[PDB]
């Protein structure tokens, strides 16, 4: 069978508008390991996104962390979008600075 | 305390698009210390924790050649499994292995692992007795008989009680200082609006290591079982972890709630509340 | 050091 990915989008440090930070997209619980992860600022793909090397957990599911440098503002919107064979359509999850 | 040396192995076929992708990833006490990735022109075992840079050139050469031997053997196994399962040559498939040893503080083997999965489901595993196998399906029964014939379980036991324990001892010597690392969580509570006369209290724990932790919310010093929300513990990206747990409470009653944070890095558990600035 | 694996 195939496993459906779970996604968390969150900053490395507590966000302060105008202070440089790192935005993470942590993807877990997926199988097979081929996966396509992009991060989006105000609806547009962010070019410079780094990816950890892939690993898997005791339950055979893979996980990976994507991240990008960013400087949060009051109004900018961020999201992480994952395409994986376990899903008919890509899954988008938005950054909520309260989470 | 106890310690473990575990290797996580991945072999992924990709018909038409190349040779299979093979990976060996080693963990000492649940932290990555070495990695072989075949997806290169000249794939080499590499240190993944700076304290492994101690090992000399012969170590890397020897582990590299053994990795490449493993890779080629798994290339064969992928074909073998297409056969057992009567699957077409066209699809991508995965073989995964968890192999390793857990030792007690006395340096004796506590548990040994040799677990296999095909396409993300259990295939075969060495039992706790280190003598017998558990096969998950009719295909694994073939392998099981094969390995019963060749005395594979005995070979694995020799590895688990010998080689594996011995290397773990050596890696501990080279990396114990940094292996014993703890970082205590830094905690704080945030306050968030809900509809009508309710509010959300969110208790954050940040910058901790290892990842294991517990957050709880208490009302008047009594634990809340239902209705606590939380996220799975998650990497900050700098080698530390984050987590939060929240509860919904009545507006005006925030001061009746406390968050408690339990972590091995702490001198004692943290107790905190919403602090209206 | 990882074990040398045997065929399935």
């Amino acid at each position: 069978i195939q496993k459906t990915p779970q996604i968390q989008v969150y900053s490395r440090h507590p966000p302060e508008n105008g202070k440089p930070n790192i935005l993470n997209c942590y993807v877990t619980q997926f199988h097979p390991p081929h996966i396509e992860i992009q991060m989006l600022k105000n609806g547009k793909k962010i070019p410079k996104v780094e990816m950890s090397d892939m690993s898997f957990s005791k339950d055979w599911s893979f996980y990976i962390l994507a991240h990008t440098e960013f400087t949060p503002t009051e109004t900018d919107t961020y999201a992480c979008r994952v395409k994986h064979d376990s899903m008919a359509e890509p899954k988008t999850v938005y950054w909520d600075r309260d989470m | 305390g106890p310690h473990s040396l575990r290797y996580f192995v991945t072999a992924v076929s990709r018909p038409g698009l190349g040779e299979p992708r093979y990976m060996e990833v080693g963990y000492v006490d649940d932290t990555e210390f070495v990695r072989f990735d075949s997806d290169a022109e000249n794939p080499r075992y590499e240190p993944r924790a700076r304290w492994m840079e101690q090992e000399g050139p012969e170590y890397w050469e020897r582990e590299t050649q053994k990795a490449k031997g493993n890779e080629q053997s798994f290339r064969v196994d992928l074909r073998t499994l297409l056969g057992y399962y009567n699957q077409s040559k066209g699809g991508s498939h995965t073989i995964q292995v968890i192999s390793g040893c857990e030792v007690g503080s006395d340096g004796r083997l506590l548990r040994g692992y040799q677990q296999y999965a095909y396409d993300g489901c259990d295939y075969i595993a060495l039992n706790e007795d280190l003598k017998t196998w558990t096969a998950a399906d009719m295909a694994a029964l073939i392998t099981k008989h094969k390995w019963e014939q060749a005395g594979e379980a005995e070979r694995l036991r020799a590895y688990l009680e010998g080689t594996c324990v011995e290397w773990l001892r050596r890696y501990l010597k080279n990396g114990n200082a940094t292996l014993l690392r703890t970082d205590s969580p830094k905690a704080h509570v945030t306050h968030h609006s809900r509809p009508e006369d309710k509010v959300t209290l969110r208790c954050w724990a940040l910058g901790f290591y290892p990842a294991d932790i517990t957050l709880t919310w208490q009302l008047n010093g009594e634990e809340l079982i239902q209705d606590m929300e939380l996220v799975e513990t998650r990497p900050a990206g700098d080698g530390t972890f984050q987590k939060w747990a929240s509860v919904v409470v009545p507006l005006g009653k925030e001061q009746y709630y406390t968050c408690h944070v339990y972590h091995q890095g702490l001198p004692e558990p943290l107790t905190l509340r919403w602090e209206p600035p | 050091s990882i074990i040398g694996f045997e065929k399935l």
